[PDB]
């Protein structure tokens, strides 16, 4: 259906698998303007990730979730092609659409396997209408069940094990590790929470303005200087986006190196992943699945003499930056999840006691 | 009250056990008086009032166990009690190198009887037990087993970090385990366990079924202190604890979650 | 009708020559169209004299060659099923050896279709103008090799078990989709161990506490992988997963005749040094990294549910 | 093209190569009438607790699939295994074998003036094939058309 | 160093450049005067690029008493990484720099600049409420670097004591 964008400057002699993009220019400098080759929902999700507005943790299973719900509540349902397996393959224009875009997480990955589940749930022998509001009936119930009682639920049990004075840390950007700590501070704790971040996003905002609002007093330091955070680190809450098999976990290039950093010292990592998040692809090295945003947004502000600006002069300089990244199961101990607090190696094991047996 | 007497007749009379199954049927002989569920949990928070972790895991199953019937549930439920010594017995004697030098822990029945196992499999061995003392814990276990035959050396507990030269299997008897994947013991077992993983020397580890307990460690002080009474039971992170074992059989170091969540904790 | 007999004994006499066939997996083709047949006209009343005939002729089909479990982990999956298929029939007669023929049906589309599902789950791994490692021979690990062949451009290296040079052959066949792979000898599996940036190894049977068993060189290539921690991608197909442990007698690896690293053209020196080799290593279950496995990747001590599922344990020890 | 009575009748045995799996199901392409391509179904590629995708279907090989009840828009084109269970298979394959071969003689009709782009290929067949129908057999048919081209 | 080398060689150079604010971007310029092939990689993501470089070395401004150094910071999360791939460290240092003090000196062994590289002036109602700070200069471990480069040739890590023995006696060391 769909372009391609194009790409911009120069790569890095590895990483050609891989595709990179700018936000200079985006897929819909052409395209369909009135959005009918492909539904409205699915470009409006799309130049709105080609800017990042939606790039948090469930933040973008719930986008592309409306997104996806404006797709299937107005559907037409055509004849001379089938009542639930037109939507599908129709569907693969929309995630290759997406991975066009700017490419997925796997929390979109969990979403897309569960709705292709129901639609085959419900097939020919119902009509299309009451057939969609029970699919709306479905993944309503999906992700009110998972993601909120899986949120409180870890709520409760978090609560039961985090204590007084026990000065945690976060990599911060997300809607877990933040609501844990703020839904474990207003019940009569204290701990001192310290955020780190990391250059070009520079985020550790949502969560350290939301714990200042939240009124927790918070410390601040930027990982190209985290071995200064070193001795004095009491636990860490590890906020990742995805959980694979081996037993890892999934999240930015600021979870890379605090990760080993803290298991130099015994001091136990926890990261919080729901049931929502356990996945069945399984990488292992840091290149092999793993994107590149736009590769000019590293640039410094020394007056104006600025390095990387006509970057394209001379001969055989590049640039490059990474974005997501995997640490090792030896590291990760401990999940933040429903059933108990599961252990690293132990995950998939959970992962086949809620998939239909 | 009433059942704390027949608690101590089974801890005391019976010698082939520990005080699990002194609370199990403990806690059946409670039935002789959906209406007794949060009694029962009172009740076993009163007989899980000892210095013990099997006895309050156990009455944690009960409550479990029972989410005019159960009565013959129970009888088999002790039927799985019984037997399951001569089952692990005869499931855990053969991993042992014949020429080997094994280095055990403080007095439990089943390194006991699964020494004795692999005696009448009749095999050329050396055992260690280690003295392990807030209190006198090696020595008993030293006569109890040079009672067969085999040549019992009790290495000082500071020394178990210079004999591992000399211990390429280390099997440890069973006191709690936990749903992380480990073990805790008498806290002379930490040690050797942490030298034994810079040994690259194997670490095995027995255990049963009805003594798997649903709470969780993570650090030093998340031991539970209603077992504490310095310390008297101690373990942490199960990185290196190469194999378990059980009623079930041979299980990994994950696989006694298994048992657990296929439970419901 | 009562020629079995004569192939039982044809089979366990070419396990006593070596093992046939050549390759890796007709093995497991050859034994389980070999396997399919154990009822023909194998006759019984009740289930429980045909259990006890599947007892007594897989414990000597193992027992006449035990260097081999690739037969018993089948005799064990062969009886397994058909106690779990009259379990479910009770809740004596009737409808049993056709539903045991359906399944051994099903999983005998499967056992051929692992090649083709390790061929096609071999793209989420590998880069361009990096390089990559692998030692030994398996036609599973040279089905990673040719798909990423295909598709990307990268440069291989292969380090030989040599004893016996069961390595050269995949290092000429290599060059043949070009992909100009550099061979050294394995000396220097330690001195390029910095300019490596990945190796895959190609196991022959994981035991029951994911602990593997592979050829000459592994354990040294994993416990010298780790004084660099680059990961162990091990090539594992469903089929020659055991259920066994290190600790059943021994024979665990298998001792060959050692004029393979000494000739016939020294003097008078052959006399009284005892040369002895196997031709398989053991290697700790805790170092390698994950599956490349026709369910998909698990970790490497995954494998309990796995072997709670495949093998009824009570009668794994059979 | 094999029978002309195109979409066949309701629980009986075909085979049929897989060209190409979707991302849900696994699309065959039925070659009993000549270049259609159906689906596959959930339930049974067996009759108890399987549940997998891959291990069953190569891109590329045959299998000996059974339907249960095909219409036009409730599209339930059914390419399963439901209850083989004393039934013989390989009947369909030599059915498949011998109409394969039917075609290969018959694809070359391709008279000596190279016209291989279109010839309408009914032109040939239909008139060839339409009064088989002499008993109501389809085994008998499979023999009748084995009979078909033996030709004294 | 990198300029003789491309004077007569080929290779590969990618430069992270640790940022709390740049100083790699300017050699980052400065090493394609003679066409090197250089990629700057932000050093936030350095537990991803063990598996391509072989040796990783550094530049340091001060080397202490025990084999250990002073450089521009991250210098500590670059050699813990290269600890757990087993991987070199070169590090570059022409003698005049060298120095026999010991840690124990007092603090601030660091040199703390100011937070206007971390938090500019568009921050929010959130700056006077958390603790912001950064050093510019950070330790690497003893025990880690292993080759040195000097003007009297390669040395060891753990010789230095001779070098600094001829060069200082070792009672002046607190001045």
């Amino acid at each position: 259906q769909v372009p391609t964008r194009k790409d911009y400057g120069s790569k890095v002699s590895l990483f050609s698998h891989l595709p990179q993009y700018s936000r200079q220019n985006s897929l819909t400098q052409f395209m369909s303007i009135p959005s009918s080759v492909i539904h409205p929902a699915m470009v409006r999700l799309g130049l709105q990730y080609s800017q990042g507005l939606v790039s948090g943790s469930n933040a973008r299973c719930i986008a592309l979730l409306r997104a996806l719900q404006q797709v299937i509540q107005d559907y037409t349902t055509p004849p001379n092609e089938e009542l639930s397996r037109d939507l599908v393959n129709k569907l693969k224009p929309y995630m290759s659409f997406l991975t066009q875009c700017r490419p997925l997480s796997a929390s979109m990955h969990n979403a897309i396997k569960f709705l292709n589940k129901e639609i085959t749930s419900v097939g020919s022998s119902k009509r299309e209408e009451e057939a969609k509001s029970e699919l709306r009936a479905a993944i309503d119930r999906y992700v009110q069940e998972k993601i909120v009682l899986a949120a409180q639920a870890i709520s409760r049990f978090a609560y039961q094990k985090i204590s007084n004075g026990d000065v945690i840390l976060v990599y911060g950007c997300s809607s877990l590790v933040s609501r844990i700590l703020q839904e474990a501070w207003t019940e009569g704790r204290r701990f001192r929470v310290v955020v780190v971040d990391s250059r070009p996003w520079l985020e550790g905002r949502h969560t350290l303005r939301s714990l200042v609002h939240a009124g927790v007093p918070a410390s601040y330091l930027l990982i190209p200087a985290a071995s200064y955070v070193l001795p004095e680190v009491s636990k860490v809450l590890l906020g990742a986006h995805a959980l694979l098999a081996n037993g890892s976990v999934m999240s930015r290039v600021g979870t890379a190196q605090l990760a080993l950093v803290a298991r130099a010292h015994n001091v136990p990592v926890l990261v919080c992943c729901e049931t929502y998040k356990f996945c069945e692809r399984v990488q292992t090295d840091a290149f092999v699945s793993n994107e590149l945003d736009d590769p000019d947004d590293l640039q410094c502000k020394r007056g104006e003499h600025v390095a990387l600006a006509n970057w394209q002069n001379h001969a055989s300089l590049r640039l490059l930056n990474l974005v997501y990244d995997v640490t090792p199961p030896e590291l990760v101990d401990l999940v933040i999840t429903e059933l108990g607090m599961i252990p690293c190696s132990s995950v998939p094991v959970v992962l086949r006691v809620k998939s239909s047996d | 009250k009433e059942l704390i007497e027949y608690f101590k007749s089974q801890m005391k009379e019976d010698p082939d056990m520990a005080s699990a199954v002194a609370a199990i049927r403990t806690l059946l002989e409670f039935l002789k008086r959906g209406l007794r569920a949060n009694l029962t949990s009172a009740i076993e928070t009163l007989c899980g009032v000892d210095s013990s972790v099997a006895v309050s895991s156990g009455g944690e199953l009960f409550l479990r166990f029972i989410s005019k019937i159960m009565i013959e549930r129970g009888e088999l439920f002790l039927r799985r009690i019984s037997l399951s010594r001569n089952k692990i017995a005869d499931l855990c004697h053969t991993f042992i190198k014949d020429g080997a030098t094994i280095l055990t822990h403080a007095y439990s029945r089943v390194v006991l009887r699964v020494l004795e196992a692999a005696v009448a499999a009749k095999k050329r061995f050396s055992v260690y037990v280690t003295e392990s003392q807030p209190d006198l814990s090696g020595k008993k276990m030293a006569k109890a087993l040079c009672h067969l035959n085999v040549p019992v050396t009790v290495v000082l507990d500071a020394a178990v970090g210079y004999i591992m030269e000399k211990a390429d299997l280390v099997i440890v008897g069973a006191e709690g385990v936990v749903e992380n994947g480990g073990i805790i013991n008498k806290i002379g077992t930490n040690q050797m366990a942490v030298c034994a993983k810079a040994q690259n020397k194997p670490f095995y580890v027995v255990a049963e079924s009805f003594k798997f307990v649903r709470l969780f460690p993570l650090n030093q002080q998340d031991v539970p202190d209603k077992f504490k009474y310095h310390p008297w039971v101690d373990y942490t992170a199960p990185s290196l604890i190469t194999l378990l074992f059980t009623d079930l059989g041979v299980l990994t170091p994950s696989a006694v979650s298994d048992e657990l969540i296929k439970l419901y904790l | 009708g009562s020629e079995l007999s004569e192939r039982i004994e044809s089979f366990v006499e070419t396990l006593k020559r070596g093992g046939g066939p050549r390759s890796s997996e007709e093995m497991a083709r050859e034994t389980l169209g070999l396997l399919r047949q154990i009822i023909t006209d194998h006759r019984w009343s009740n289930a429980g004299e045909l259990m006890e005939l599947i007892r007594r002729e897989g414990r000597r089909m193992t027992a006449a060659q035990p260097s081999e479990t690739t037969v018993g982990n089948m005799v064990r999956r062969v009886l397994k099923i058909i106690r779990e298929e009259y379990g479910r029939l009770h809740g004596h007669y009737a409808q049993l050896q056709s539903n045991i023929i359906e399944a051994i049906n099903e999983l005998l589309v499967e056992l051929e279709g692992t090649m083709e599902n390790i061929a096609a789950q071999a793209l989420e791994h590998i880069h361009s103008n990096e390089v990559i490692m692998t030692i030994g021979f398996s036609r599973t690990v040279e089905a990673f090799l040719k798909e990423a062949a295909r598709k990307r451009k990268f440069h291989v290296i292969v380090a030989e078990c040599a004893p016996f040079c069961q390595g050269h052959e995949m290092a000429v066949n290599l060059s043949k989709a070009g992909i100009e792979t550099t061979v050294m000898t394995d000396a220097a599996i330690f001195a390029v161990m910095s300019r490596v940036n990945k190796v895959i190894i190609g196991t022959k049977t994981i035991l029951a506490n994911g602990a593997l068993r592979a050829v000459t060189g592994t354990h040294t290539l994993a416990l010298a992988a780790k004084h660099h921690s680059t990961p162990l991608i091990v090539c594992a197909p469903m089929f020659k997963l055991s259920p066994q442990f290190p600790n059943e007698e021994d024979s665990f690896h298998k001792f060959v005749a050692p004029e393979e690293v000494l000739p016939f053209t020294e003097g008078d020196i052959l006399e009284k040094v005892s040369v002895h080799c196997p031709v398989f290593d053991y290697v700790p279950p805790e170092l390698i990294t994950l599956f490349i496995s026709n369910i998909g990747g698990n970790a490497p001590s995954y494998i309990y549910r796995l072997m709670s599922e495949l093998y009824h344990p009570d009668d794994h020890v059979l | 093209r094999f029978y002309q009575h195109k979409f066949p009748e309701v629980e009986d045995v075909v085979m049929v190569n897989v060209r190409s799996i979707a991302e849900m199901g696994a699309y065959v392409s039925l070659l009993e009438y000549n270049n259609i391509e159906g689906m596959i179904l959930l339930s049974e590629l067996s009759r108890r607790r399987i549940r997998s995708i891959n291990k069953l279907i190569r891109i590329g090989r045959n299998e000996c699939v059974v339907v249960i009840r095909v219409d036009k828009e409730k599209g339930y084109i059914d390419l399963s295994k439901r209850r083989v269970s004393p039934e013989e298979a390989i009947k369909c394959e030599d059915k498949f074998t011998k109409s394969k071969t039917v075609y290969s003689i018959l694809r070359h009709v391709a008279e000596v003036l190279e016209y291989t782009k279109d010839e309408q290929l009914e032109s040939l067949f239909q008139r060839t094939a339409w009064v088989f129908d002499d008993k109501y057999k389809r085994p008998g048919y499979g023999a009748y058309d084995a009979f078909k081209h033996a030709v004294s």
